[PDB]
């Protein structure tokens, strides 16, 4: 079950967990989601049709002048997305829209349709999303993370603890809707409900109940319970019920027909209830002081006449009691109030609300909206009416509606956008049993109350403003009915829309610069799920609810994977099963489980629906068909796992990998690293530059492949196919004639990217991994990029290092690494610097790139051309001229002396300052490339022409090897369709090749196919013809540079960095440190083999630094390379295929009940011939993530090959020969070189430039400025008596502009001594001061 | 306001017209005098303000049929200029950025710290210099009083 | 040169606000002597002396009598006051704590062979640090014939 | 201005004012719990 | 050191702390109440013998257990 | 191009050797180079000040 | 060696599920997804101090 390039290097996969559901597209949500937004779909689907649909049609108020939309298209991109990388324009879209604008010539009936207006006007360039899910915005290259902001719903909080200084917890709730004004209920620290409409005062929480016109009687009947007494011939007993009188204290004896249960001043038991269910006792004789202190439940009054003898609310008394015996009323009802878990709340909210009836209820929340206004009814009533019950104002959205059904356990997942009685009830009645003990509040960090945005619906939003802009300003000119002269053109601007989506997609703070150090970290930023930007909090006000990790997390967002520091837990990242539910939430999939057999069917669950099952583990066995074979599983049902019962889960975890990220699946071994060590590790593995040649890890986890296809750097198969020319730049697929199209024969072609700088300058460039003939297939790797070697992501090399001390040389984390590491040149990368040198228009005259450059020697001038700039191929050294220019500088006003010294020597003083552009200091590569633009109508210089010449040289004939290409397939293809039926065999080939697109042959459908296959290449003829032409006129265009400049010459250099002592490297499992030796190989501690170590890494970083995955991984990797070492010995030593084969199929089977079944018996000889190469340098190991190879498996492949069980051998030391005691772990372990290179974290400066305004050490040379004497170091020096050097650190180097001077003279004529002076800062604070009224003045 | 003063002490009866349709010309004219003068901080001239609306005003136009974007052999298309002092103009209305403008880096910090400094003479270029002095006056002593004194003072 | 108008690249210059803040006052301030001498309705007079001394307390402490303007992009202009004040003020950011000279930065190894008074210095940092003691010790040491 | 500090929802910091400007600010609040017309700016003035 | 090594040793006070308090919420010495302070009824020989020195009958032991949950 | 810092020196700057960076200054006048001399040295900084 | 004993919520709240396993052994996805509470509050918290 492997294809033909995939026996080339096979992973022995351990790991038993069979893999039911296949790692989605890792990129889905950026690509999908713009998919949704540009998209032509004409419903209630969001995209720019809602936009359009929202915001038109628009009309005159009453002026009807209606300017309606029509349709709209995505006009196409006027340069490639290559040219938008390189010319510096992003790659946009132009959006036109179809408009439509009726003149509605009012006179009757009711406005019809008099003359109608249809125009495409052009409304801003979108961005669009590369192939990549990726932005060019301005040549560089950006992603757009996705945003998870929270909701609209009821959110019920407490906000514990330190509110109010007594203890006691609150309770609000707050209905937050997409649209409209928020709707609180808070609790206050004596117990009665309040209201706050957004955050004006807290009205109490019974003046919206009488607004909803409500009345106390059936108010008091929503919120309680109740309670009855009777005059059944003994003065009111009480009608009782069993359950209500739990854990109560006995008020009084509660006794019946004799049998005495309760005795007062005894509490309540359990044993009290079940007694009293077990007499069914109902109606019971009681005190008649128990009904003094309850609450009436409606008015009791006389009829008498009409005599209020007590409204609800109102509590009773003995007087009252007989107030109501004596006019002979038997229903007695109050409220079941206990202060345990039926709490009075409304009752007493109502004795402190100050209203009584409806209309001062509307009165009052009249003069807490808009205060000053006199109120009345009809104000009052339609503020309220428009408050939250108008479709015009108040949108609760599908996410919101189905989050507050969702929220209040209501099983209809939609229902109206507006706020209705009963909804505003059921949130006050689910918060005061969230008071009342029965629930509890929900998690503001929770997954399901924080939905995901994405690039698709952020511009949208973006796109939305813009247009609701346009459209108040298309109203104000509509509204000046100037006449039919105009077409809805010169009303509609574009600076609004474009500018709006534009500062969206370029200065956000969703809108970043995308990683590009590696496949890892384009394809895990394109992940990234931020709690920052817009609409969602921020590192200043969170937090620490939010910084970490709820349970809902799980298979949602990588509790391991965050960027530490600053902001951490801010920064989440995705899971790898994770999708978008369809409202915004993130679902991850379990495998049904029905009766007792796991179905092999998936249901993405949401967030919110996840607590409710009991959803299974994923390390859970099963016999073979579904069944879990032991007696209870353990699955996890609330947050909280547990054991439960076989047949009681309804769901089953997909995979182990289900809970970590892209990032951390890389991570052999993340079960054994301690949580911590693997998020410093996941997060250093985002960092590793690629190196010069790639090399697979010798411990994998089997995602290694996934990442890198799912990832673009790789270029793999469209089509499969016969490879039928391979080059360094391009790859040529003849495809299978069965997934060939029926016209357009056509063979693929797959031109590489060969050397280029990422974001990070380091370096992008792609491999052919296949050969000339070599049968590819669909969706296989053609083109390994960078850090992936045949498809596998490669960070790093697997070194063979020592745990072991010597010597000091790795003390507190370095890393000894040995010369051989340096001397093979695998830690040496390449980065790709670009320098300019722009020609701008100064006062004084335009510059120039000329030669002539003044001051400067014969050897300077080397290499440069004649037209100024660099040759290509120029190896260059800090300080050389890159691009001589010249700036017009006249005159000078020369001293004196140097006046005579000019005089004297007679040379003159040339018009013209040096400004050429340079080399850096101390980088030292190759001028690869040398890009020269120029303004519009301005002279190309010599050499800016030897670029276009070129260019148009190498486009042509580009164009042309194309063409040669695609009419070669396609006269194949002809010759194919004349096999039979219009045979010629031998001089059919030798007649002329365009006397064959309507060669003889029986003229049936075969006659079609040709005429098909004749008409595409004329087609094509035609195609290539425009294709040359076109890139032709975009060559010799002038470019658009800012204004100002002339000509910009930029020059790419390629450095090549070594790896050397500074530098950070790392393995996967967060053990980093900083290489601090380069040590000689016969110095490094070998083995009585001879073979030396290559690195030296401390054992004292393993017990501390709790991660047992690298030593895990030490010996995991000895034994697969202990394992490549027997098989190339047998490769070597020719034995024949079957015995090397022989041993591979021992090495491939070698563990426990594994899913890796591969037998050697199904592979041509010389397919294992290429196998046991690729198997030389030993065998690749898969190892997922929390399903890994257990350590007996590790044992057994050491003693296959023949390494020590231990895991441990005795090593020599380099210099004195003799045998460390105590044998050491020496293994193949995977250590990734990350770009903290030191070749940019030193610098240093002594004098330099120095800014304008506060005159202190700037330099600008990245960085050429001193370094920050701040503040604790003023301490530190004080603490010290070091005045001396203080102050000549506060003055003499830093401010005092003559004393720095002074002194610079003072260090050359041999005399260490210093006139301080006066700080510029000093006098700039006092010229400020006295810029005010305050005369501050030095006394002498 | 004061335009209004302007107007009300040359309003007239004679025409009979209404007093708001005429004082609120010379109250437009003086109020964009004013913004045309006060409202930037390097002051070009009233008719380069009129100028560069003109070019505006004749860009939107040309980018909405156009398609793609005004430029100036477009603009000097379309307008009848010379092609170049548009350029100057579409460089002049640019306004400064402020030197307060919080910059995207790590202290905070701003545009006003990295403006270097481009007249101070580099403590390398005094002491090559004086030294410079030293040297002349050696290599004067290394003379006649005539030729030292006349070259001193010549 | 405390307030100053810097030309960048591209033509557009930059400036510091307290040149925004003075023009609003002297505007103002002209504007208060022209209505002074038309013998104006006193009713605008008074609201150019509101405005002129508004002005005056935006320039002296922008933010501390209403609301701060504006600025021009939409973030409060700051003042002589916020010139002295502020955690970014001058008081604290340039004036306690500078940026220095003479100085250099770099990963740190360990090199465990050293003396405990000693550390490895890169040639190449301190071919930097030193370049005055190297000019004067050439100098003196007759190598070089002069600093150049 | 004179302390406490306002937010919006181990608050061991310090006080930083006051004796002299905290009776100030107090004064000014009992005589502003009067200020009725007392706009205070001068678009509105 | 890194900062996934001073870290630890902020959860490592933090679960110390944790279970600190609640092994200290439990009590293991004996003062035979047999009788509830709450309630009075005779705290049972069961209840009584799994916890030593047992203060509360189960069932004021849940509602003041509530009570407190709510903080008042 | 990376400072060689002396190992029983890592307590009292509390700095490791997993990338950290040090800072480098030239204390240039005569004053102030007997300072780091007699006062800043690291061999008469062996006991903490605490 | 040992066991990882009870892991923490970050409110103080003792999760009672313990880990019994080392990091020798292995570590199952749930015990992990436990720990990852306090190893998140712990480097939060140096994450301020
Ligand atoms: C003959 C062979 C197929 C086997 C029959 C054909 C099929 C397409 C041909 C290549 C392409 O044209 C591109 C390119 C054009 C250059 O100009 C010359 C070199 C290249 C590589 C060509 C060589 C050769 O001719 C190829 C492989
Ligand atoms: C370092 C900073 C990025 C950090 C976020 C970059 C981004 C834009 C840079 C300025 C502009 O280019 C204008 C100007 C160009 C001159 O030629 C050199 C100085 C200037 C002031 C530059 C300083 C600095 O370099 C800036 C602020
Ligand atoms: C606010 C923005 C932050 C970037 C995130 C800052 C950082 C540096 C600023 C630019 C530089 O000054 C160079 C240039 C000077 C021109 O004259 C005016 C335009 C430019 C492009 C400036 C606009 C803007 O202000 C920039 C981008
Ligand atoms: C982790 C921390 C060191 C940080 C480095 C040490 C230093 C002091 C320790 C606490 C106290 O000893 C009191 C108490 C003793 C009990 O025995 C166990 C619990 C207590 C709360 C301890 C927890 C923890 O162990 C502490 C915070
Ligand atoms: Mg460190
Ligand atoms: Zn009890």
């Amino acid at each position: 079950v492997y294809s033909y390039t995939e026996k080339k290097r096979i992973r022995k996969d351990f790991g038993k967990r069979p893999q039911v559901l296949d790692v989605p597209y890792l990129l889905s949500i950026q690509l999908d989601s713009f998919q949704k937004f540009i998209e032509q779909d004409p419903e209630g689907q969001y995209g720019l049709e809602a936009a359009f649909r929202s915001v038109f049609p628009i009309q005159s108020y009453s002026g009807n002048s209606e300017l309606q939309y029509v349709s709209y298209r995505l006009g196409e991109p006027v340069f490639d997305v290559q040219e938008c990388q390189i010319r510096g324009v992003t790659y946009s879209a132009p959006l036109r829209v179809k408009l439509r604008l009726v003149i509605y010539e009012r006179e009757a009936p009711e406005g019809t349709v008099k003359d109608i207006k249809e125009q495409e006007v052009y409304m801003g360039e979108i961005p669009l999303m590369t192939d990549n899910g990726t932005f060019v915005i301005n040549g560089t290259e950006r992603v757009i993370v996705s945003q998870l902001h929270r909701s609209p719903g009821v959110f019920f909080d407490s906000d514990k603890g330190k509110t109010h200084s007594s203890g006691k917890v609150l309770y609000n709730a707050r209905i937050i809707p997409y649209r409209g004004s928020w709707l609180d209920f808070e609790f206050d620290p004596k117990d009665n409900l309040f209201v706050r409409i957004d955050r004006r005062r807290k009205l109490p929480a019974t003046i919206i109940l009488r607004a909803l016109n409500y009345t106390t009687e059936q108010i008091l009947d929503l919120f309680f319970e109740k309670v009855i007494f009777e005059i059944r011939d003994n003065k009111l007993q009480m009608e009782l019920v069993p359950e209500r009188l739990r854990g109560e204290t006995a008020s009084f004896d509660i006794e019946a027909n004799g049998k005495v249960y309760v005795e007062k001043g005894r509490r309540i038991t359990a044993r009290h209830i079940r007694q009293l269910e077990k007499d069914d006792v109902k109606l019971i004789e009681v005190p008649v002081e128990y009904i003094a202190g309850k609450v009436v439940a409606k008015d009791y009054i006389d009829e008498s006449t009409g005599e209020l003898i007590c409204a609800a609310n109102m509590e009773l008394s003995l007087d009252l009691l007989a107030k109501l015996s004596q006019s002979g009323h038997k229903r007695i009802e109050t409220l079941f109030t206990n202060d345990l878990d039926h709490g009075p709340y409304i009752s007493e909210t109502l004795r402190v609300d100050p209203t009584n009836d409806r209309l001062s209820a509307l009165v009052e929340i009249y003069r807490m909206m808009r205060p000053g206004e006199p109120p009345t009814r009809e104000a009052a009533e339609s503020l309220f009416e428009n408050l939250f019950f108008s479709e015009d104002r108040y949108d609760l959205s599908a996410v919101g509606r189905m989050k507050f059904n969702r929220s209040l356990l209501r099983e209809e997942i939609e229902g109206s956008g507006i706020l209705s009685k009963d909804d505003i009830i059921d949130v006050m009645k689910k918060l005061i049993d969230i008071r009342n003990g029965k629930g509890e509040v929900d998690d503001i960090d929770h997954l399901g109350n924080r939905r995901i945005r994405s690039v698709g619906e952020m511009a949208e939003n973006q796109f939305r403003v813009g247009l609701v802009r346009v459209e108040r300003a298309v109203k104000e000119r509509l509204s000046l009915g100037d006449l039919d002269t105009l077409m809805p053109q010169d009303m509609i601007n574009a600076k609004p829309i474009s500018a709006a989506v534009k500062e969206f997609f370029g200065s956000s703070q969703l809108s970043q610069f995308m990683d590009q150090n590696n496949p890892l970290s384009e394809i895990t930023h394109k992940r990234r799920i931020s709690a920052l930007g817009p609409g969602g909090l921020t590192r200043e006000r969170a937090g620490f609810e939010v910084r970490d990790v709820h349970p809902t997390h799980y298979g949602r967002v990588c509790p391991i994977e965050t960027p530490e520091g600053p902001n951490i837990g801010l920064i989440n990242s995705l899971s790898v099963y994770a999708q978008t539910n369809e409202y915004g939430f993130l679902e991850t999939p379990y495998r049904k489980v029905t009766d007792g057999v796991v179905t092999d069917e998936i249901h993405y669950l949401s967030a919110i629906e996840e607590g409710n099952y009991v959803i299974a583990q994923a390390n859970s066995n099963l016999d073979e068909e579904g069944h879990f074979v032991e007696d209870l599983v353990t699955c996890r049902s609330k947050g909280e796992s547990s054991l439960f019962s076989r047949d009681q889960v309804d769901y089953m975890d997909v995979s182990t990998q289900q809970v970590v990220s892209v990032g951390a699946s890389l991570i052999p071994f993340l079960e054994h690293d301690d949580a911590n060590r693997a998020l410093m590790g996941a997060n250093m593995q985002r960092q590793a530059v690629p190196t010069l040649r790639a090399d697979k890890p010798l411990v994998g986890t089997g995602m290694e492949r996934a990442v890198a296809v799912d990832s673009g750097v790789t270029a793999v198969a469209k089509r499969g196919g016969v490879v039928q020319y391979v080059d360094a730049s391009r790859i040529v697929i003849k495809v299978n004639e069965d997934e060939m199209y029926p016209g357009e024969a056509g063979i693929d072609i797959y031109n590489l990217t060969k050397y280029t700088r990422s974001n990070q300058n380091t370096c992008i460039n792609q491999m052919p991994c296949v050969s000339l003939g070599e049968p590819v297939e669909r969706g296989d790797v053609l083109a390994d990029g960078p850090s992936t070697d045949l498809g596998e992501l490669a960070l790093g090399q697997n070194m063979r290092v020592a745990f072991m001390p010597w010597n000091g040389y790795n003390f507190e984390d370095s890393i000894l690494v040995s010369e051989r590491v340096v001397q093979e040149d695998r830690f040496t990368t390449i980065h790709i610097q670009e320098l300019a040198c722009v020609s701008r228009d100064t006062k004084l005259g335009p510059e120039e790139i000329t030669a002539d450059i003044p001051n400067v020697g014969e050897a300077a001038l080397s290499k440069l051309d004649e037209s100024g700039i660099v040759y290509i191929g120029a190896e260059v050294t800090g300080g050389d001229i890159l691009v001589g220019k010249v700036t017009p500088k006249g005159e000078t006003q020369l001293t004196p002396e140097e006046k005579l010294l000019r005089a004297i020597f007679g040379e003159k003083a040339s018009d013209v300052k040096d400004s050429s552009l340079r080399v850096p200091n101390g980088v030292s590569g190759t001028v690869i490339d040398v890009q020269v633009f120029t303004r519009d109508g301005v002279e190309k210089d010599k050499r800016a022409l030897e670029i276009e010449e070129m260019q148009l040289k190498q486009a042509k004939k580009d164009l042309s090897e194309e063409l040669q290409i695609l009419e070669a397939g396609l006269f194949s293809r002809i010759r194919a369709v004349l096999v039979a039926g219009g045979v010629e065999a031998e001089k059919l080939d030798k007649l002329p090749r365009d006397r064959w697109l309507e060669l003889g042959l029986t003229d049936e459908e075969k006659q079609n196919q040709l005429e098909q296959l004749a008409e595409q290449y004329d087609e094509l003829k035609h195609e290539f013809e425009k294709k040359l032409e076109a890139k032709r006129r975009k060559i010799t265009q002038g470019d658009d540079l800012a204004p100002g400049v002339l000509k910009i010459v930029k020059v790419y250099l390629a450095v090549k960095r070594r790896i050397q002592p500074g530098d950070k490297m790392a393995g996967r499992h967060g053990n980093k440190g900083v290489i601090s030796k380069i040590n000689p190989i016969e110095d490094m501690p070998y083995d009585e083999n001879g073979t030396p170590v290559d690195i030296v890494l401390n054992p004292l970083g393993v017990p501390s630094r709790m991660n047992i995955g690298q030593i895990l991984e030490t010996h995991l990797g000895m034994a697969a390379k202990g394992i490549g070492d027997k098989i190339n010995a047998m490769l070597k030593q020719q034995q024949e295929v079957a015995k090397l084969r022989e041993f591979i199929q021992r090495a491939y089977d070698l563990g426990a009940d594994v899913r890796q079944k591969v037998d050697l018996s199904t592979f041509s000889d010389e397919e294992v011939m290429r196998l046991a190469e690729n198997l030389r340098k030993g065998m690749p190991i898969a190892t997922p993530v929390f399903d890994g190879a257990k350590e007996a498996e590790i044992k057994e492949l050491l003693k296959l090959g023949d390494l020590p069980t231990s895991g441990q051998i005795r090593l020599y030391d380099g210099r004195t020969g003799e045998q460390f005691e105590r044998p050491v772990t020496v293994g193949y372990m995977y250590m990734l070189k990350l770009n903290h290179l030191v070749d940019d974290k030193m610098h240093a400066r002594s004098t330099g430039s120095y800014s304008l305004v506060t005159q202190q050490p700037l330099g600008g040379k990245a960085q050429f400025g001193g370094q920050r004497f701040g503040e604790m170091e003023v301490w530190a020096l004080e603490a010290y008596g070091a005045a001396y050097t203080l102050q000549e650190m506060l003055t003499v180097k830093s401010d005092d502009v003559n004393g720095r001077t002074k002194m610079y003279k003072n260090i050359v004529d041999g005399n260490h001594q210093m006139e301080p002076g006066m700080p510029e800062s000093f006098n700039v604070l006092l010229k400020e001061i006295r810029s005010l009224g305050i005369n501050i003045e030095l006394e002498d | 306001n004061i335009g209004l003063m302007k107007a009300v002490d040359k309003f007239e009866y004679r025409r009979g017209y209404k007093f708001s349709t005429y004082a609120t010309w010379w109250i437009r004219q003086a109020i964009t005098r004013s913004i045309a003068d006060q409202a930037r901080t390097i002051r070009i001239p009233v008719h380069m303000i009129e100028t560069i609306n003109k070019l505006n005003r004749i860009s939107r136009q040309m980018l909405q049929e156009m398609g793609r974007e005004p430029t100036p052999e477009e603009l000097a298309e379309r307008m009848l200029m010379p092609e170049d002092k548009i350029r100057k103009v579409l460089k002049i209305a640019k306004e400064p950025i402020s030197m307060e403008t919080p910059i995207g880096d790590d202290e905070d910090s701003h545009l006003g710290d990295f403006i270097e400094d481009t007249t101070l003479e580099l403590p390398l270029d005094s002491a090559t210099t004086e030294s410079l002095r030293a040297a002349t006056h050696d290599v004067l002593a290394g003379l006649t009083a005539r030729e030292a004194k006349v070259l001193r003072m010549r | 040169d405390l307030r100053p108008l810097v030309p960048l690249d591209g033509g557009r210059f930059a400036t510091s606000d307290l040149n925004d803040l003075y023009r609003r006052v002297i505007n103002r301030n002209n504007r208060l002597k022209r209505l002074l001498d038309l013998a104006a309705p006193d009713i605008i007079v008074r609201n150019e002396k509101r405005m002129l001394q508004e002005a005056v307390d935006a320039l002296l402490d922008n933010g501390r009598r209403g609301r701060a303007i504006t600025g021009s992009n939409k973030r409060p202009l700051k003042s002589l006051a916020d010139m002295i004040k502020g955690k970014q003020g001058r008081f604290r950011q340039n004036l306690l704590g500078k940026r220095v000279d003479y100085s250099g930065r770099s990963v740190i190894t360990v090199g465990p062979y050293l003396r405990l008074h000693q550390c490895g210095l890169p040639k190449k940092m301190a071919l930097e640090l030193f370049k005055p003691f190297i000019y004067g010790k050439l100098e003196l040491r007759g190598l070089a014939t002069t600093i150049k | 201005d004179m302390g406490i500090q306002v937010m919006e929802e181990l608050m061991l910091a310090e006080n930083t004012a006051d004796e002299d400007a905290a009776e100030a600010a107090a004064q000014v609040l009992s005589s502003v719990e009067s200020e009725i017309g007392r706009t205070t700016d001068p678009v509105r003035m | 050191s890194d900062e996934a090594d001073e870290a630890y040793s902020v959860t490592e006070q933090l679960t110390m702390t944790g279970i600190n308090r609640i092994r200290q919420k439990i009590n293991a010495h004996g003062i035979p109440v047999y009788l509830c302070e709450a309630c009075g009824n005779p705290i049972p020989e069961a209840r009584r013998k799994i916890f030593p020195g047992v203060t509360l009958c189960v069932e004021c032991q849940a509602y003041q257990e509530r009570q407190r949950k709510h903080y008042a | 191009k990376a400072i060689q810092l002396h190992p029983l020196v890592c307590a009292a700057y509390n700095a490791d050797f997993d990338g950290d960076q040090m800072a480098v200054h030239v204390p240039l006048t005569l004053e102030a180079q007997l300072e780091a001399r007699a006062l800043m040295m690291s061999t008469n900084n062996i006991l903490s000040p605490a | 060696a040992g066991m990882r004993g009870l892991m923490a919520k970050p409110d103080g709240s003792i999760i009672e599920t313990p880990i019994t396993a080392n990091f020798r052994e292995g570590l199952n996805v749930l015990q992990y997804f436990i720990s990852t509470h306090g190893a998140r509050k712990g480097l939060a918290d140096t994450a301020l101090k």
